[PDB]
């Protein structure tokens, strides 16, 4: 009968976008731990690339300063919540590879199991339906 | 309210219209009406039309000129001795409540067919 | 009928990007601004992906002026793509609607 | 909320069991309340009718609430005798001898038709004549 | 005729609207810039004191640093009295009209 | 009359979306209060923390960034409880003020 | 170039992806102008750009 | 009459929001604007030489040493280098700070028109 | 109830999330290669060629410059091979899922 397929297709449609809020989620945390690793990765230090450089700093989104760079071999990185600590190549590298290789899967065991939790949901709405 | 009978004529022309509530006084014996068509809008710059105001930078330079408009249209009033203006094209906000702080209490929102009957409860004519 | 959607679509995509250019468009007058007052004073370079490549004055106008060129490019056949796709859906809104009547 | 509220009016109005306490609810009252209230010296009466409720404001008295605050009599009306009375499928509770007699219902019986309907108006131009 | 009286207290309502929110902004920027010259005038450590607009985070001493921090307050505790003058005087202004409004509409 | 009752129900819902916005506000700050926490403990505490946000670095150790972590988190668990108890009480008092009124 | 929905077919949302091909437009119409002249030509016939699909200005 | 302004008044409240929410985005453009001539306005008057924290990428700081305060870049055009001095910068952020306020101000009456409108199908239902 | 048409709805959304992988690792190899194509075309070395890497620079040669621009393009590659080694593997399932309705 179509009467029982009528009501197992908007069941399905309304249960797809309580799984977009969570891909998403997922999809916001990837290209910024994208931007870590792949800038770091090619620099490799002050140090590690052999004494002075050039540099273009950023101060603002369109406004760049011209000047020569050189630091003292140290890394300040952001934590986050009133936190900041100054930190070496070695402990800034193997900490943000971590989190680029769970990022994707995070988002890619996810989303097989959302697509089974709509399933989950247009499935136990209809069984209770046709008894009750 | 009241009654038909212990009322009468009353002399100028009466109104109902608009003017329903004592914002022009409570009572007056002396002092006269003034019927305001003329200019009441006021000078945002010196004595030009700029921008109103909208901002504080635009608060502190304009509003010393917009009073400045006002206080000579109200000293000029003030020279027949009222305490009733009504005033029907050009009325501001700011223009009406100088006037307050002039001691007299200013009137708008009234259409014109009132105001023809108001220059006819004086004989009077509106000034431009 | 997919055939009324799918002409709005076609002209909508071609609208985005042409949203894309309007801003560009100012801002390529914007640096044209600011071409003129240079004649020396201060060189410029290309922004060009990974890469800051030198250039000229001379060769930034030309630059900007090829930038502002192909954006009206773009615009003049958007309005032939605008009058196309609203007079061919206006024929299909009256004959698709009475496809699904009978 | 609502429950400890009915506990603290009974003892600012009444402060006794002699003398009781009435309450009118236009809504259904918890029946685990009506097992509390009803030791406590207090009646407590449920789904009210609306058209009831002002009238009952005018000859006895009582205001409308969502609390049960501590209430003078002064506050509320009086009325001289409740009854219980049951004819039919629902209770109906009398209430006469009002703190003013003021409104007096015409209470008649009928088997629930049109002519229930027919000696309404009857009765109704009986009054206006 | 009448309509068009009616419109322009309407608008003017909405300018109020602009008006109360402004002052509000303009509250936390003096207390928070306040709040930040107090962790700084707490500490007596250290002179080192990064100050900076953007992502840029500049190497001065502290005590210049707490002066510029003393005008930041400052430039927001000057805003906060043209704006609420300018609050009430739009508030005034539609409110003491709206009396002219619905009183005579109503006669 | 009903009509005081079906609406001032209405009353009380919708100060439960004002409710809504405030409390979960907080909410998704304490979960950085609690990743923070823990990386700052497992990495080398011996070099001296800073205190990083937006528009503001300020020299300090780790004795300094320490206590205000413990402290910013119980903050705000404390209020989005305390959110809540104050709209939830502002529904039942609209409710009374409605039946004293139009009765 | 050819045409389907756009008379320049890109997704265009970038300034690079505008550059870099529509350059190379320009590329191919150099040589072809050239051998108009080269060969000889004072008066050109061109008919209307709806019998064709663009012209080059 | 009435079912028509029912459908009416709802269509203009989307155009309202669809707009504000445009004068929103360009208050960001024009944020950063402000925000780069107070970089500007610290970096001729400290010095050269003074170190900086800037984002070697995002979350990352790498320190420096400062030079040079009177040439900087401004990033106009569709994305192109421009070099300029300090001087000149400051003035083109502030055209810019006057031309996104251009870009809200052709909005804003017809941002209150589509506001003004709705609220008279309002009335106009009402009376 | 059929758990074969369980596994036939299952295979044909594994047929379209995998050419729409394909499709932008091709715009991202072809924005990779021709940004090698236009900046070596415009000032080889002449004293310095500075290189993004972030907001720092670095300078080097010509040849070099597309060197980490050359890598990437080889990462992908090989990607959209193993990409089209899984579009291969989720089409011989779709012709063995007729059978085994008929089967179980």
């Amino acid at each position: 009968v179509l009467k029982k397929l009528d009501e197992q297709y908007q069941k399905y449609k309304f249960m797809e976008l309580n799984l977009a809020q969570k891909k998403r989620r997922l999809k916001g945390q990837i290209p910024e731990i994208k931007q870590t690793l792949e800038i770091l990765k090619y620099m490799q230090k002050k140090k590690e690339s052999t004494n002075s450089m050039e540099t273009r700093f950023l101060l603002a989104d369109n406004l760049y300063c011209k000047a020569s760079v050189p630091p003292t071999d140290k890394m300040c990185l952001w934590l986050g919540a009133n936190v900041m600590l100054e930190y070496d190549i070695d402990e800034a590298q193997a900490l943000l590879e971590k989190n680029l290789s769970t990022a994707t899967k995070n988002l890619d065991s996810l989303e097989e199991d959302l697509d089974f939790l709509r399933d989950q949901f247009t499935t136990t709405e209809v069984n209770m339906a046709r008894v009750y | 309210g009241g009654i038909i009978e212990d009322s009468c004529v009353l002399r100028g022309v009466m109104i109902n219209k608009d003017v329903t509530h004592p914002r022009m006084r409570r009572y007056i014996k002396n002092p006269r009406i003034v019927l305001l068509d003329s200019s009441l809008e006021y000078k945002k710059g010196e004595s030009q039309t700029d921008i109103e105001i909208t901002r504080e930078e635009d608060f502190t330079r304009i509003l010393q000129m917009e009073e400045e408009y006002i206080q000579q249209l109200c000293e000029d009033i003030i020279q027949l001795k009222p305490d009733v203006v009504i005033t029907e094209k050009g009325i501001s906000d700011l223009a009406q409540h100088y006037l307050m702080r002039a001691n007299i209490t200013a009137i708008r929102r009234v259409r014109k067919t009132d105001n023809n009957r108001i220059a006819r409860a004086c004989g009077a004519r509106i000034v431009s | 009928v997919e055939k009324y959607q799918q002409l709005q679509k076609d002209l909508s995509k071609s609208m985005s990007g042409r949203q894309k250019l309007e801003a560009q468009l100012t801002e390529n007058n914007i640096v044209k601004e600011e071409l003129a007052l240079l004649d020396g004073s201060n060189v410029v370079f290309k922004l060009l992906g990974p890469v800051l490549v030198k250039q000229e004055l001379g060769e930034a106008r030309a630059t900007v002026g090829k930038r502002l060129d192909y954006i009206t490019a773009e615009i003049k056949r958007y309005e032939s793509q605008l009058r196309d796709l609203e007079r061919q859906s206006e024929q299909q809104r009256e004959t698709l609607a009475q496809l699904q009547q009978e | 909320d609502r429950v400890k509220k009915i506990i603290e009016l009974k003892r600012k109005v009444c402060g006794d069991s002699d003398k009781g306490f009435v309450v009118i609810n236009q809504k259904g009252i918890d029946p685990f309340s009506l097992d509390a209230l009803s030791k406590e010296g207090i009646v407590a009466l449920r789904r009210a009718k609306r058209r009831n409720m002002e009238r009952l404001t005018l000859a006895c008295g009582g205001v409308a609430l969502n609390s049960f605050d501590d209430l003078s009599p002064d506050c509320l009306g009086h009325a001289g005798l409740v009854y219980e009375y049951t004819l039919g499928e629902e209770k109906f509770t009398f209430i006469e001898k009002c703190n003013n007699p003021r409104s007096v219902t015409l209470l008649i019986k009928g088997p629930n038709k049109h002519t229930l309907t027919q000696i309404k108006d009857a009765v109704r131009d009986g009054l206006r004549a | 005729a009448f309509t068009e009286l009616q419109a322009k207290v309407i608008d003017t309502q909405q300018k109020v609207k602009l008006a109360d929110i402004q002052i509000e902004q303009l509250n936390r920027t003096k207390k928070h810039a306040h709040l930040t010259d107090t962790e700084i005038m707490t500490l007596v450590d250290e002179t080192n004191m990064y100050e900076g607009v953007g992502r840029m985070f500049i190497l001065q001493s502290k005590e210049a640093i707490h002066s510029q921090l003393l005008e930041k307050q400052k430039i927001a505790e000057e805003k906060i009295k043209e704006l609420e003058q300018k609050k009430s005087y739009l508030e005034r202004s539609v409110k003491e009209a709206e009396d002219n409004i619905r009183e005579m509409l109503m006669a | 009359s009903a009509e005081q009752v079906i609406a001032g129900f209405n009353r009380l819902r919708q100060e439960q979306r004002g409710l809504a916005s405030k409390a979960a506000e907080l909410e998704m700050e304490l979960n950085e209060h609690s990743l923070v926490i823990d990386t700052l403990k497992e990495v080398d505490e011996t070099r001296k923390c800073y205190r990083m946000v937006g528009g503001v670095l300020v020299e300090r150790t780790v004795k300094e960034v320490l206590p205000a972590l413990e402290n910013n988190k119980e903050q705000i668990q404390k209020i989005i409880e305390t959110l809540t108890q104050q709209l939830q009480a502002k529904g039942k008092e609209l409710n009374e003020f409605r039946e004293k009124h139009n009765i | 170039a050819p045409k389907t929905d756009m008379d320049n077919q890109i997704v265009v949302s970038d300034y690079a992806q505008m550059d870099r091909v529509l350059r190379e437009e320009r590329a191919y119409i150099l040589n072809l102008v050239k051998q108009i002249k080269k060969t000889g030509c004072n008066v050109l016939l061109i008919q209307k750009s709806i019998l064709r699909d663009a012209l080059s200005d | 009459n009435l079912p028509q302004l029912e459908m009416l008044k709802n269509q203009l409240d989307q155009e309202v929001e669809f707009l504000s929410t445009s004068i929103a985005q360009l208050k960001v453009v024009q944020t950063k604007y402000v925000e780069a001539k107070d970089c500007l306005n610290v970096l001729n008057k400290s010095n050269e030489g003074k170190e900086l924290l800037v984002p070697l990428t995002s979350s990352m700081y790498v320190p420096g040493k400062l030079h040079d305060v009177e040439h900087v870049l401004i990033d106009v055009g569709t994305g192109y280098y421009v070099e300029k001095t300090a001087e000149d910068a400051k003035d083109f952020f502030k055209r810019k700070i006057d031309f996104l306020t251009k870009q809200m101000e052709k909005i804003q009456p017809a941002l209150q028109e589509k506001h003004a409108m709705k609220q008279a199908v309002m009335e106009m239902m009402s009376q | 109830d059929q758990q074969k048409i369980n596994k036939f709805a299952r295979n044909t959304s594994r047929i379209t999330e995998l050419k729409e992988e394909i499709e932008v690792k091709k715009k991202q190899l072809q924005n990779l290669e021709d940004a090698c194509d236009d900046i070596m075309l415009a000032d080889d070395d002449c004293l310095m060629i500075p290189y993004q890497i972030g907001d720092v620079f670095i300078s080097h040669s010509q040849e070099e410059t597309q060197e980490m621009l050359e890598e990437a393009k080889k990462n992908l590659q090989e990607e959209i091979d193993a990409l089209e080694s899984r579009v291969e593997s989720i089409q011989r399932v779709l012709a063995d899922l007729k059978v085994q309705l008929y089967a179980k």
